[PDB]
């Protein structure tokens, strides 16, 4: 099946460039278009780039039109996102789609879509983050002091998935995030990319 | 009072050409500029080309070249050709006249504008 | 009989006044009338003329109705203002007849040349020249009941600043304007005749009702002003010719701000 | 046979053999209407080796060269003793008289228009450049305002063709005209083309394929260009006609005819996008400039240290002193170097 | 760059009762070569990518439940489905991609069921976190169904298996 993987979103300043990278198999990559598609929850979907199958044409937003440059290997089926001038703005996740070939004549729009990778735009500096498990059943492990939200948990590695509770992370008054990962049993591992962390939490 | 009618608006293919037409029925000042304006939805209303009786054309940075102005000196209709038409150009096209009847101020006839749209699609 | 001129100069200041109220509020109100840049002038003018219905014209009818001039040492800073305000009306005049002029001989360059930045600038200028001419030679005695003359050297300078100047540039300008709309009014002539005067008639009204009424109201004035000093006349005929300096105040919204916009502004917010 | 329009009638029907100048044989070859006949050397070696040059075209022999034919400037000894040898001095001459050539054809009027330095798909490092046409340089531009200006002053007919030339020359009408050897079999002196504004003449080189005279025809060959062989000049020619029909009989000015050759000489365009950009020339020539690069532009768009923590509790690893310190601060805020508990 | 809007921007129905949502645009987006009117919908869950449901506005995608039915025409489309299951728990967004590509602000969508009680738990704060100073309390409320249970809280999604909520309180 058609598998599309982002990779490159992490911490960057505002003003500092970053180059998206987007990974496709399963399909011919040459004979597809490729669209860039940012969300957030202040603006939502918003369609940030397309890049033809030959690159002849290509077309970009309103207001990222200039800073924003897309482009692809073929020979390795790879595309590529240069976003330049970053702004506090341009934080969001952003998403690779295909564009099914001849829309004009099927009318099928972009069907694959991508993990998405997260970008943060912000001059905070990164930093690790800190667990502290509480025991009572059911156990649970705070995860704080961490200011990029791209932190993920998992229960004895992912062996059990029905009982598990990952509370959404929320600005603390220090301007840093912190979540509650909590396991109604009848030892976590936290993994934070932006600072390259991976802590057993018990 | 001048009635600005216009005509010409349609759906197009990216990179086709269209001529919008815009005609003024009643007594305007020999001393008139007449001119084509774009707005978009969300966005504010800019310029996009502009013609003076005496014969002078002027266009924005964005549309040099691929747009062009002309008025018929017995009519008063305004056309404006475009060509190599691209996505961001669909929008409510408005004509606009600048009359200087009173050489102390100036008048804005509008014509409430035509929609454009220019289609993104691919085929074969 | 002094109780009619009596009267007719307390109407003439009340309707100066309610003229210009209303053209300030069809400004500051709506915000279509404000986009523009050259209604930045226009506004300046109005102010002028609103001080000349404040701080000119209404202590100068109560000292004719009283028959002399109760408000000792007063008369200095009064004819101040009063010098103040002539000028500046008549520079802003003259600003907006350039202003008009560039857009109506080069409108694509006036576009992108005439901001607000400069429009503010010339105001300033303006207003700066308007006070200089007319407050620093009177602190200092340059221009020496209040009926004495002003002296000859200041006289002469301050006419030649703050009208005729302004007079040729009006001039100048106005005729320019007159050649252009003759040229396209022709050759649209022209080519109708070969496809098969009123408006040139028109333009040729409309600036004789601008012009020579605004040299009938202040040319006379300036005369007398240039010539008394040398000399002749008396004062009741020089007040009768300069009271139509002011009265020139209040026409002046009437010409250059009753246009199609102003016509509208005042019929939707009365 | 001998049909008129051969070149206009063999693409649309495709006759066993065609004589026709080389040009036109290379479009003849994109479609695959000629068929490829294997030379031989003992033909080769007894002809020229330019000539192969000439009809040479991607590496392969297409057909055998006939002659070779250029223009020239026929004079009658009876009218004038020695030929002008500057255009400048051509407006005079007449008017103490009273040149005269095909002014449908394109052939006979580019001399003049590429005089002054007017090129056409620039043959720069042993190759053709497509994209860069120069049909609108001030070489061309020059050329052709010379020409309608001589038009205008009633010097030639803007309905004059070759054969109400010939008729006229024969008859001793005429002073001089331009024309190349196949006019000496029916037809005085023959010399070179004259020269304009210093430059001299460059006429195309007619290489046709299946003596002072002789002498004369080698000067204006050596002087100009062999014609190309690739096949967009079936169209380039129809455009530079169109200009002429378009400048010759005054239906517009110089830079609008110079305009439409260049939106006509595009091949990519389509007829939509052709039709809009004359449109757009015609109602504002102030902007040709433009126009014309947009239209260029858009032709190439269409074109086919690191912390390690081994606690009781807190196991893992996270990413010299001020960085050593700042490990030892996050370890504390928690509860290669690697520390252990 | 034309412009869609979704007046439901969130509601709640209980489960297998037929909802319905509209779409606004600005300017018709009908194609006359073909006919067909460009406008789809797509299905975001938590924590997922959008995933193509219905195009055209009229033909449904594979693999789709025949639940969701798409009509509608000119600058008015709606969106319905018969029997919202526990599992269509998601955000659903317009999109047009005759012109420039553009995306609608979406409609949130949850599953209203009875009123669960929730369970209760208190954490005090641990030893390693006492050492660097903090001292926050952990209250915990799981299966809490209605969402409205210094301090900071934190709620979870509506999660697809159960549609009760969680609530989670630190000082
Ligand atoms: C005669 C005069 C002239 C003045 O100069 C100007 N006045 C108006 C506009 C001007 O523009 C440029 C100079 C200038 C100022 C004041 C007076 C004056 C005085 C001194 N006393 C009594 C009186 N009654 C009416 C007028 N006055």
């Amino acid at each position: 099946d058609v598998q599309l993987v982002e990779s490159g979103g992490g911490l960057v300043q505002p003003g500092k460039s970053l180059r998206l990278s987007c990974a496709a198999s399963g399909f011919t990559f040459s004979n597809f278009g490729m669209h860039w598609v940012r969300q957030a929850p202040e603006m939502g979907l918003e369609w940030v780039a397309y890049i033809s199958s030959g690159s002849t044409t290509k077309y970009y937003g309103d207001t990222v039109k200039g800073r924003f440059t897309i482009s692809r290997d073929n020979p390795k089926n790879t595309l590529y996102l240069q976003m330049n001038s970053l702004r506090s703005e341009d934080t969001a996740m952003y998403y690779c789609a295909r564009r099914p070939l001849y829309d004009g004549d099927y009318g099928y729009p972009m069907d694959y879509w991508g993990q998405g990778t997260s970008v943060t735009v912000s001059s905070a500096s990164t930093k690790g983050p800190s667990v502290f498990p509480l025991a009572p059943a059911a156990l649970g492990c705070l995860v704080k002091d961490y200011f990029p939200e791209p932190v993920t948990v998992s229960w004895n590695s992912g062996a059990l998935t029905s009982g598990v509770h990952t509370f959404p992370a929320v600005l603390q008054s220090s301007g840093l995030y912190s979540l509650s990962s909590v396991v109604t049993v009848p030892i976590c591992n936290v993994n934070h990319k932006p600072s390259n962390t991976k802590v057993d939490k018990k | 009072q001048v009635q600005l009618q216009e005509s010409g608006g349609g759906l197009v293919q990216a990179g086709g050409s269209l001529r919008l037409s815009c005609a003024a029925s009643g007594s305007i000042f020999a001393l008139n500029i007449m001119g084509w304006y774009r707005q978009a939805p969300g966005k504010q209303r800019e310029l996009v080309a502009a013609i003076h009786s005496g014969g002078t054309t002027n266009y924005a940075n964005s549309v040099k070249g691929r747009f062009t102005i002309s008025r018929d000196n017995a009519a008063n209709t305004v056309y404006l050709q475009m060509n190599s038409l691209k996505p961001e150009d669909t929008a409510v096209y408005y004509c606009n006249v600048k009359d200087f009847g009173a050489i102390v101020a100036d008048r804005d006839y509008w014509g409430q504008g035509t929609q454009v749209t220019v289609s993104s699609l691919e085929h074969h | 009989v002094r109780i009619l001129t009596a009267c007719f100069l307390s109407l003439l200041i009340l309707s100066t006044l309610l003229g210009n109220t209303l053209v300030c509020a069809a400004v500051i109100r709506f915000r279509h009338l404000r986009s523009k840049v050259t209604n930045f002038f226009v506004i300046s003018l109005a102010v002028s003329d609103l001080l000349v219905a404040v701080l000119v014209m209404p202590w100068k009818a109560v000292a004719e109705i009283a028959g002399f001039w109760p408000f000792g040492s007063f008369c200095n800073i009064w004819v101040a203002f009063d010098i103040m305000c002539s000028t500046a009306s008549i520079w802003n005049l003259c600003v907006i007849s350039v202003d008009r002029y560039w857009a109506i001989s080069s409108p694509f360059r006036y576009e992108r040349k005439m901001t607000p930045k400069a429009a503010f600038i010339l105001i300033s200028v303006a207003w700066t020249l308007s006070v200089l001419i007319s407050f620093i030679p009177v602190q200092l005695s340059w221009h020496k009941n209040c009926d004495s003359s002003l002296s000859r050297t200041y006289a002469i300078s301050s006419s030649v600043i703050s009208f005729y100047i302004p007079v040729a540039i009006m001039i100048v300008t106005y005729t320019r304007i007159y050649r252009i709309a003759q040229k396209q009014i022709r050759r649209i002539a022209a080519l109708e005749r070969a496809a098969v005067f009123k408006r040139e008639t028109k333009v040729l009204k409309t600036l004789s009702v601008i012009m020579g009424v605004f040299v009938c109201c202040w040319l006379p004035f300036f005369i007398l002003n240039c010539i008394l000093p040398f000399c002749c006349i008396d004062s009741n005929t020089f007040d009768v010719f300069v009271w139509f300096g002011w009265a020139n105040s209040a026409l002046n919204p009437i010409i250059y701000a009753f246009n199609a916009d102003f016509r509208k502004a005042f019929s939707t917010l009365l | 046979e001998h049909p008129d329009k051969l070149e206009e009638k063999f693409p649309q029907v495709a006759p066993d053999i065609i004589f026709w100048a080389h040009d036109r044989f290379g479009g003849y070859a994109q479609s695959g209407l000629l068929a490829e006949i294997t030379p031989d050397k003992a033909f080769q070696d007894k002809l020229y080796p330019f000539t192969w040059d000439a009809v040479r075209y991607n590496g392969k022999l297409i057909a055998y060269p006939i002659a070779v034919e250029a223009l020239s400037l026929i004079y009658n000894k009876d009218l004038l003793p020695n030929p002008p040898k500057t255009w400048e001095e051509i407006p005079a001459l007449d008017k103490e008289l009273k040149l005269m050539f095909n002014l449908q054809e394109p052939y006979f009027t580019w001399p003049l228009i590429a005089a002054d330095g007017g090129y056409a798909f620039k043959y720069e490092n042993g190759k053709y450049d497509i994209k860069d046409v120069g049909v609108d340089n001030a070489g061309a531009k020059a050329g052709l305002t010379f020409l309608v200006d001589l038009i205008k002053n009633k010097h030639m007919n803007a309905d004059t063709d070759y054969s109400i030339a010939e008729a006229a020359f024969n008859k001793g009408e005429t002073a001089m005209t331009i024309n190349g050897p196949w006019a000496w079999s029916n037809i005085y002196g023959v010399t070179v083309l004259p020269t304009f504004k210093g430059q001299p003449s460059k006429p195309f080189v007619g290489v046709l394929s299946a003596d002072p005279r002789i002498a004369a025809t080698m000067e204006n060959a050596q002087k100009g260009e062999i014609m190309p062989n690739i096949p967009q000049m079936s169209a380039f020619w129809y455009a530079v006609r169109t200009a002429v029909i378009n400048a010759a009989s005054g239906r517009q000015t110089v830079d609008q005819a110079l305009a439409f050759a260049q939106i006509l000489i595009m091949p990519n365009l389509t007829e939509e996008q052709r039709n809009g950009f004359i449109q757009s020339l015609k109602d504002d020539p102030s902007v040709s400039k433009e126009i014309l690069a947009e239209a260029k532009k858009l032709n190439e768009h269409q074109a086919p240290y690191k912390l390690v923590i081994n606690g009781k509790t807190l196991k893992g690893e996270t990413t010299a002193e001020t960085a050593e310190k700042a490990f030892k601060q996050y370890a504390n805020d928690n509860g290669t170097f690697t520390v252990t508990e | 760059n034309i412009m869609l809007t979704q007046s439901p921007s969130s509601l709640a129905v209980s489960a297998g009762e037929r909802v319905t949502m509209s779409c606004k645009s600005t300017q018709s987006i009908l194609y006359n070569s073909n006919q067909k009117t460009y406008l789809a919908w797509y299905q975001q869950k938590p924590g997922q990518s959008p995933k193509l449901l219905i195009y055209w506005a009229s033909t449904r995608a594979s693999g789709v439940p025949d639940r969701f039915t798409g009509s509608g025409s000119g600058t008015d489309f709606t969106l319905t489905i018969n029997s919202v299951q526990p599992e269509d728990l998601a955000v659903y967004y317009c999109h047009q991609y005759l012109s420039a590509w553009t995306f609608g602000g979406g409609t949130k969508l949850e599953i209203k069921r009875t009123v669960a009680a929730p369970s209760v738990f208190i954490f005090p704060p641990s030893d390693e976190q006492l050492k660097s100073g903090t001292a926050s309390v952990v209250c915990l409320l799981n299966n809490f169904y209605p969402r409205e249970a210094n301090s900071q809280e934190s709620v979870t999604e509506q999660d697809s298996k159960d549609s009760t909520y969680s609530l989670s309180s630190t000082l």
